């Protein structure tokens, strides 16, 4: 039973590695997209975006 | 013989006449399964 806890936080533990991982990659490429765009000029300001 | 090689003349015998050799193993035992339990939770009074 103590070798079956030990896997189990294991697997546990290695699920929450991947999950925090993914995030920490994902909120960094929504702050960099979200820095590059944004607001635009309007038609009447100027021609061009 | 019984000084030199005690193997054949003597049979087997239990753990339990080893002094401290019982209270050694479940010792050795309770920290395996605490350690095991800790990393799911049911917080145990620790051994050591």
């Amino acid at each position: 039973s103590a070798i079956s806890n030990v896997i189990d936080w294991f697997n546990s533990l290695l699920n929450f590695q991947d999950t925090t991982t993914s995030n920490q990659i994902n909120q960094q490429n929504f702050q960099i997209a979200t820095l590059a765009s944004g607001i635009k000029k309007q038609q009447w300001e100027c021609r061009y975006s | 013989k019984l000084l030199s090689d005690p193997a054949s003349v003597i049979g087997p015998l239990a753990q339990s006449m080893i002094t401290g050799l019982t209270g050694a193993l479940g010792n050795l035992n309770t920290a395996i399964n605490q350690i095991g339990d800790v990393l799911v939770g049911t917080v145990v009074t620790p051994i050591n």
